[PDB]
């Protein structure tokens, strides 16, 4: 059971990620001229974090 | 308010209150007031659905 | 209030309440009151969207 719990912990250790960014946006629906403010989040140390079209 | 949900609710309230039984100004006014109340309810719907998720 | 969202909501409420069925003063007044209520609702929308993000 100790060996199985160690294998469980090592299987859990691979999915523990670092450095993942995340985008967010209210109002997924939008009109022709409505703003729909996009907000991004980068967990990098220093970056430029632009938006590309 | 959210704009497109307001437009769809305004259209649906103008379909429910059919315009043959309604003067046009009072029809548009009652549909607008009911759509604004529907937006005020849908805010709490968004909060409750986030909590339930 | 936020100014540009108020202008867009005022324009949209003057499009929904079409001016052929409305005296101009009452149209502008009802659109202004509905836009102010929409700003009061959009404050709570901003708070709930920040919490959900």
């Amino acid at each position: 059971i100790l060996n199985s719990l160690s294998k469980e912990l090592e299987k859990l250790n691979q999915q523990s990620e670092v450095n993942s960014i995340q985008i967010f946006s209210d109002k997924l629906e939008v009109l022709k001229d409505a703003p729909a403010r996009l907000w991004g989040f980068s967990t990098l140390s220093n970056a430029k974090e632009g938006f590309y079209n | 308010m959210d704009t497109t949900r307001f437009i769809r609710n305004f259209i649906l309230f103008k379909d429910a209150l059919q315009k043959q039984n309604f003067n046009n100004k009072d029809l548009n006014t009652t549909s607008m007031q009911a759509a604004l109340q529907s937006e005020q309810l849908a805010l709490s719907e968004e909060s409750q659905y986030l909590q339930s998720e």
